[PDB]
Parts: C-alpha cells; structure tokens; sequence
C-alpha cells in the first residue's frame, strides 16, 4: 500500500 | 551501453546520492566528538523493549525514505515496472540503509550517531537482540575500513538495490541490464582512482541478506510478545516491508 503511494508521488 | 554512457552514468548515481544522502558527512564528522554519558546509556537501557523498538522502527523507516527517495532519481529505476520497483526496495530498502550506516558509525570507539549523539551497542540493549546488534556494528566496522568515499558509497548501494537475483521479479533481464551498467559504473570509478583492491574486500553476500533476515526474525519474536506495539504503534512504510 504506502510504497506504491510513495512511488507515484509528484 | 558504450563507454561515454557509463562515464557519465557515474556522476549521476554520484548526484542522485548527494541528493538523499539524508545525513551530511561534514556533521556526522563534526559530532563525532558528541557521545551519550554513562547516566543517557543507562536512561536508554532503562526504556521498555517496545519503546526501544518503535524508537528504532521510527528512526530507520525515516531512512528508508530518503532510499526509496534515492531509487525513484536512479538512472533506469523509475523506468522498472511498478511491480519490480516495490519488489527492489522491499528487499533492498535495508540493506542500502545498512551500508549508509558505516558513515554514521566511528570505527575509533565503536559507536554509532543515534538521536543527536555517537553511542555503542549497549545503548540498544533493551531491543532484546543482541547478537544482531553486534554482527550490524561488525558489518560497519568492515565497511568502515575500507575508509568508503562519498561516491563509492553511492555507486555500492544503487548495485545493492539494482539486484536482479531477488525473488518476484517479472522483468528479470531489465533490471539485469541495469545492474551491469552499474556495475561497469562502479568498477570504472574504482579503476579511474585505483580503488580497484577493495573488490576483494567488499562484505561477501549474503551476509548483508543474513542480517536482513535476522531483523525480520527479530521483529516476529517482538511482534508475537507485543503484537498491539506493532499494530498500533510501528510506521505503516515499516510494517509493509517487514511484518
Ligand atoms: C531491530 C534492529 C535492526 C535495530 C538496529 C538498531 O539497534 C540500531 C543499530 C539502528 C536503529 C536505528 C538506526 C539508524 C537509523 C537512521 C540512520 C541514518 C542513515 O543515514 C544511516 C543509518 C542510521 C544512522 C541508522 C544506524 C543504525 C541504527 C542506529
């Protein structure tokens, strides 16, 4: 979950 | 990959690390100097085995995000497919953050910069493991012989998460092409400044994969004694990677 959040971040 | 595009691909890894190195060298210098009194050892080894852990979980997970920062600006990461980025750094995350460590360790008194000090391993006596302590502070004491430069650093840690053996990848032959010209990068650099010798020096693997393991076994021992701890108060990043 917060990886892939972390990954498609601005 | 011609050898104009490796040349170059070493200034880049170089950048890319100084960018989320997180901690600068110059103040980890400075504060070697600032070391925990006898009274701060024995105020840490007085905390709870789980206010220990979290203390700790917070801080590293801390680290893995300037790792996951230092991936996402890799020449070649971003162009991975999703499903290998995540299985790269969740196998790799630590492991990067294990080498970072060797800079924010003095190899002179064996300590380590831990919130805002240099401490020994005793400082993390309450953690209730140990033996994995010790084989960390011996993994940066190694490293820390090889007296690593900057930009050393940055090219064994992007190979370190560049590793196209790990489990679950889907596109196994991408990440091996990356990982040769990182390697072919790492290698150029230590040929260029006659750095060659520390190749056989290097820690063996798995070794780096042991560790890895040890804190994850440790983790499920602390977990099955304090499994509310983790629910509740361990980093959501932490227990993706680690639970
Ligand atoms: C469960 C175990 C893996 C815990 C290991 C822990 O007993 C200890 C050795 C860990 C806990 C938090 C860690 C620190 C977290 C953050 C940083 C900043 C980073 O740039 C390098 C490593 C460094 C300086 C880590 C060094 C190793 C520390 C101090």
């Amino acid at each position: 979950k917060i990886l892939h959040r972390l990954l498609q971040d601005s | 990959a011609s050898l104009t595009e490796i040349e170059h691909l070493v200034q880049s890894v170089c950048k890319s690390y100084r960018e989320t190195c997180q901690l600068r060298l110059e103040d980890l210098l400075r504060q070697r100097s600032n070391i925990f009194s006898r009274e701060e050892v024995t105020g840490y080894q007085r905390k709870s085995m789980w206010e220990m852990w979290e203390r700790c979980a917070h801080h590293l997970t801390e680290a893995i995000q300037y790792v996951v920062e230092f991936a996402k600006r890799l020449s070649g990461f971003m162009e991975l497919c999703q499903n290998d980025q995540i299985v790269l750094l969740k196998a790799g995350a630590m492991e990067v953050v294990l080498v970072r460590m060797c800079r924010a360790y003095n190899a002179d008194n064996r300590t380590v910069f831990f919130e805002g000090k240099y401490g020994g391993m005793e400082l993390f006596r309450a953690l209730g493991c140990s033996e994995l302590i010790s084989s960390i502070f011996d993994f940066s004491h190694s490293l820390s012989a090889l007296h690593f430069s900057e930009d050393e650093i940055a090219l064994y840690t992007a190979l370190v998460l560049i590793n196209a053996h790990r489990p679950g990848l889907q596109e196994k032959r991408k990440v091996e092409q990356l990982q040769y010209n990182l390697e072919l990068a790492f290698h150029h650099h230590l040929c260029k400044t006659h750095r060659q010798s520390i190749l056989a020096k290097l820690p063996p693997k798995g070794k780096l994969r042991s560790l890895c393991s040890q804190h994850v076994e440790r983790l499920q021992i602390f977990q099955h004694l304090h499994p509310i701890v983790v629910q509740a108060a361990f980093p959501p990043l932490y227990k993706e990677l680690f639970s």
